[PDB]
């Protein structure tokens, strides 16, 4: 017996398990998990800049200034926005809300608006403007939306209502304007005086009449009247015209946008917790620098791709072969 | 293993050999050892790293998903935004899953072929000069010391400097 | 010469095709078609449940209650519908169906109705609801939608016309109505008496109103007036009221949805066999246990996955290499 | 073949090896005859049976067409409908058909690898005991009864056993 | 020292590179770009067949037939149709048009039109139908879309205008029509006598009816007024009908679809050059055998196939190692 | 690579030997050339131009981009369009990108392969009569002129016909 040289492989104490084409369940010295499975488990800051929380507000209710919402009658920038599957406090004057989601889909570009006095309240000298309702009753009394103007007969009149706003904020503004479907005919009388009348607005690209319809329907918070609201992008430079012989809920308002960007709503019950992200998902924050993750599709911020997998694991080292 | 190297001739692994992924172990007078062979490991390292940053790299601009919503009369259309959202989910599951699979098939085969490509270098340099013994050791059949054990590993065996010695012992 | 062992591989008899990479029309020892490229050439069962067979009516006609489609005026639980391209049965007395596509989307979710004398007809004591056409004729007779009610006239009157259901069926419940729009005056005096009328419908959430359109209009089935029919699914618990001056055509009916699951509608000329099966498609139907099939994009049931391919072959054994 | 043993040195198939996929043909004194390697024909059966339920596996998720309708004035969105499903049918169709290209051409070479994986071993077990004929055979320089060729065939050959006598033999 | 024989393999002077899945950057004997990077930078004839240059114009303005528009009064059969992202001409009378996405997709199926006289001017006897506007303006008068006819108030009277045409083209017409939404009464009265009027349009499945709408609105191109307009594809012997007690807005002509074929719109600010190819781009022009391109996604013709890349190179020949 | 002859045991390539892929490089007393083996340039040959072939036809079928057009009220429709074409664009680069840095893998370790086969063809043709040196290179114990270069080069060397010429040089 002489003097020997061998050739071999390394081993070690490795249990790390990967699948091939050939077999599954194969040990290797060394393996790379590619797929990030975890989260913290709290909506947080992205990059340092807080979600706006809607709490049991709807984007319709925050947007019109449902009483039960005035924590968010100003806002400053946002990363996203929590909305619960079903908030409660929407339209409080039952009705709805055209396009709504259009109008939600421009939000996910959007992560800031100036709320911008179009149209004040006090210039509507030939109407009533402090009409509210029990439906959006504050402290046990008939109120309204807070950035809507409910107009109706002064001395038994409603003479023609023309308001008129020219954007020159510099940039695109959303406007959002109402008509009034009431119950009855009494309804009808005693609000406006008129009798068949519209709601006419106007952009050089936006035409649209409303003829208010009156029947009886079903109380939705106790009113059988419906308020049917729409919406508009009123493009820089660009006018709009209301004109009304009765039925209009005007504006006082527009939401210029101030601030572009990814951004997006996401749908959750939580609260938001004083922790910071770069990729946040409705089930928690990731924090990881693996290019797979599993946790939810929808995510919002700088993430890993996702995949269905339960496991993404790849061989590195060789075949664990025993001593 | 596609190679025959690895669970193959080479029936097992060597828990003693620390520092790389394969290499020697030697026995003569002076001793014995583990050790390294460092270019076949950083080769294989190379590569490696590579097929890792090139699997992460081709799903940089995968699917993703946006939320929209739908009302009670676009129900047609938000089953269309399903189909298409879970359409791509399954397509980057099944891209991932497979590649994974392929490559990992691969990576074990590829480190087989290094160990078999190391021993088939070894032997085209010792010839005649040593005994194949079947099992991915080699018997010389001259005295191979320390400095001479170095030479094999480092790829610079001098076989004429053996041939007669050799030639002599194994024919007697 | 000495004693020999020799090492080799299998070799048989097969002709079986393969392709590769490097190489096409490789034949091998074994191998395994994974691709099903035939079917029974018949409309079968589905799991022991028989599809519904429309014949030569709409999904319109069946549920608007068409006179010639009366077979289907009580209907058991269905695994698929089947539909045909261009069914001669559809709206009999001409006009339209809003949201018609979106209605056949609901149906592929529903596999059963109940249906619901919601707005018993003999209720309508002052209007006149024995009215016909002769575009709906039956037996040479002027007739009408069973589902459906025509109110016109009565005593040279027609108050207002008001209707109301509760939902409390237990299920969402599928309610259409539609509006008449006359050919000419004479029409609409001699039907209704009242000229510039409306047809009003509202839920909770729907507000649907129509003032009918007095247009000459090319004949179809010897009529140039129109019905045009709408639908809602109307909530547990919610209310529908429905409110005309003249032209509604109101339901007597509303059609529960008591049962719930994946079905579908089939487009197809063909009818109903005595056969069973796991998978249908519209050209016949499938019974195998391979993972892919070739035959038509759009099946029902428990099915193998589709592709386009004419061929999809795996090597199992080896090269098949002469002796 | 990429391993070079099915049709390349071992030139063709044996139509009298019925009970596998590898193995062996002896002849000696007491008679000739084939016999199948039991371990070698079970583990590609394995690795097969786990590729063709793998491919299987992959795509149980595979996109799905839901049958819609449009009216006349959905002309768009009945076309984006269509450039969908026809668009998930075309990645799927081309999915299934080049995974089953790749996988048949790893599947010839993964038992031309076997075969000569099986060649290798009694190769390195038989050493200078016998010739390499080089079609795949090899010739004993000592008499190989049925036990012996058993032994072979089992993976137990007795090299040192039969050294001195095949040394002898090879000589004169 | 004896006789030598030696194995070995092909290197050349190549510096071509390949990556690999272990390697990037591999220098290899002989490779295979499949990636088409180059075009001719000019818009050219497909086959041999022009495209539809729109110069200035907007499909619409086509259509409509805007003055500035009169180079496409009569236009022979395109490839595809040329048109700018912001085109000057359309809406010269300002306005709207009802799914004008949908009709412009329905034009990518369009390879030519027969423009048919359906409803000729002369035959409106009891309107004025010389009328125009200075938003129209030509030659510093008032003037009108060419295809279009404006019937106002004749000898201070409107009577019922009724027209009606019977597709016997042999083909599926387009067939446009608009209504007037004046800026004031002023503007109703003197253009058509009646107040509270209506446009009615209706074929055997199309019952489409508008009432005007007076409102203050911005001057787009020196007009308060608007005009919406919609269309139709009529089927072969189906017959349209238009009524209106006034703000109609006909057409004198149909554009019978006289060729179908795969076709499309391109967005581009460059006009035809004298060069013929088999694949367009908005870039230019690709002349190629290879598989893939790079040059942009969307293209017309027989073309290669779009992706993303910078470099798609297949090895052919072995890796090329230094002498 | 993969199979150990490329840029491996045999360390250089042929700028000499122009009219094929591999081949042979002979030394004898009427002196010396290159020469191209050519079947087995051929049959790498056909399997290159076959597997160019198939990667092209497999994306015959790739998603095409349609252009649509939306209007402001769209947005969700726009953006459902967008992300369909830009996700099937994604998918089809993906695709593309992969198949290719695979291919050229297994084309690489194909050609490998093909020296390493055509090696061990002549190898175990020749057998004990010549040394193997390690380099790709074998060295004749026998007179090897050009007639019988050409055996070797097509596959017709004659063993039996040098085995006690050669047993006798490589004796003494
Ligand atoms: C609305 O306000 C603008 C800004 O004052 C008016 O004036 C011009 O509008 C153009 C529109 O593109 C702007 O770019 C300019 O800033 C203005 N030009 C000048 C010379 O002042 C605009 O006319 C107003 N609209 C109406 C209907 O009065
Ligand atoms: C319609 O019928 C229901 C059931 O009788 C009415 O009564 C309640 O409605 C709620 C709605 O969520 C149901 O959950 C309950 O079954 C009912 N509660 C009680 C205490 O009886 C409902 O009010 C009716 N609607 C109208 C407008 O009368
Ligand atoms: C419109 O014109 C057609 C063609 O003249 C009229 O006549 C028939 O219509 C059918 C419709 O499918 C055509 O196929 C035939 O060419 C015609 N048949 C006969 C016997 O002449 C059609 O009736 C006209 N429409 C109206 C309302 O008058
Ligand atoms: C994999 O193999 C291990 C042993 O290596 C065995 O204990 C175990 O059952 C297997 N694991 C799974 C989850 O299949
Ligand atoms: C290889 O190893 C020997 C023995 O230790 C050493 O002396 C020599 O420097 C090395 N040569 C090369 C080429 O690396
Ligand atoms: C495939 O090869 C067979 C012989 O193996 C030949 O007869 C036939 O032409 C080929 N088949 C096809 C369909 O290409
Ligand atoms: C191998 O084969 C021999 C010869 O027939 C037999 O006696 C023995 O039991 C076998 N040994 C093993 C380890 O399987
Ligand atoms: C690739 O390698 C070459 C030498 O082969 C080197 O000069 C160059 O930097 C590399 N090229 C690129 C673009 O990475
Ligand atoms: C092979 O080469 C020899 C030597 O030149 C030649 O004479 C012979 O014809 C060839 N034989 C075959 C089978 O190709």
């Amino acid at each position: 017996p002489g003097d020997q040289i061998c050739i071999g492989y390394h081993a070690n104490n490795s249990t790390e398990k990967v699948d091939t084409i050939l077999e599954r369940n194969v040990t290797v010295t060394h393996a790379k998990d590619i797929l990030e499975k975890t989260h913290n488990g709290k909506l947080c800051k992205l990059n340092g800049i807080p979600p706006l929380e809607l709490g049991d507000c709807s984007i319709a209710g925050w947007l019109l200034g449902n009483p039960e919402c005035d924590r968010l009658l100003s806002v400053p920038e946002w990363s996203y926005i929590m909305e619960k599957e079903n908030p409660r406090d929407g339209l409080c004057y039952p009705g709805s809300f055209n396009d709504y989601e259009e109008l939600k889909h421009l939000l996910s570009s959007v992560k800031h608006f100036e709320k911008v006095k179009i149209l004040p309240k006090d210039r509507w000298t030939q109407h009533t403007t402090t009409g509210g309702s029990r439906a959006c009753a504050v402290s046990g009394n008939p109120s309204f939306f807070r950035n809507m103007v409910w107009l109706t007969e002064k001395g038994s009149n409603y003479p023609v209502a023309k308001g008129s706003y020219n954007n020159t904020s510099g940039e695109q503004m959303l406007i959002i304007w109402g008509v009034h479907h009431p119950n009855d005919e009494t309804e009808q009388r005693t609000l406006y005086q008129n009798v068949g009348t519209y709601v006419s607005v106007g952009t050089s690209t936006l035409n649209k009449r409303s003829t208010p319809e009156i029947a009886t329907r079903p109380k939705v918070n106790g009113q059988g009247g419906r308020m049917e609201f729409s919406w508009t992008l009123l493009d820089m430079w660009d006018t709009i015209n209301f004109e009304s012989t009765g039925n209009l809920i005007a504006p006082e308002y527009g939401f210029k946008i101030s601030k572009r960007g990814s951004s997006g709503i996401m749908k959750t019950e939580g609260t938001l917790e004083n922790c910071e992200t770069k990729c946040q998902t409705p089930l928690g924050a990731i924090n990881t620098t693996l290019p797979f993750h599993n946790v939810h599709p929808l995510t919002i911020g700088e993430c890993p791709k996702y995949v269905k997998s339960e496991k993404l694991v790849l061989a590195t080292g060789l075949r664990n072969v025993p001593q | 293993g596609l190679f025959g190297a690895i669970a193959g001739f080479i029936e097992g692994g060597w828990q003693g050999m620390v520092d790389g992924w394969y290499g020697y172990h030697h026995s003569n007078d002076q001793g014995s050892g583990y050790a390294a062979d460092k270019e076949s490991t950083q080769k294989a390292f190379d590569g490696i790293t590579n097929k890792v940053n090139s699997v992460i790299e081709k799903m940089n601009t995968q699917f993703e998903a946006v939320g929209k919503e739908f009302s009670n009369l676009e129900r047609r259309l938000e089953n269309l935004n399903k189909k298409m959202e879970d359409g791509f989910l399954d397509v980057w599951t099944y891209n991932a899953e497979l590649l994974v699979l392929m490559e990992n098939e691969h990576t074990l085969d590829f480190h087989d072929s290094n160990v078999k490509n190391l021993y088939d270098k070894v032997r085209m340099q010792l010839r005649d000069n040593v005994k194949e013994l079947g099992n991915g050791c080699f018997e010389f059949y001259h005295k191979c010391d320390d400095e001479c054990m170095n030479s094999v590993k480092n790829g610079t065996y001098d076989y004429p400097k053996y041939e007669e010695e050799s030639k002599l012992n194994r024919n007697e």
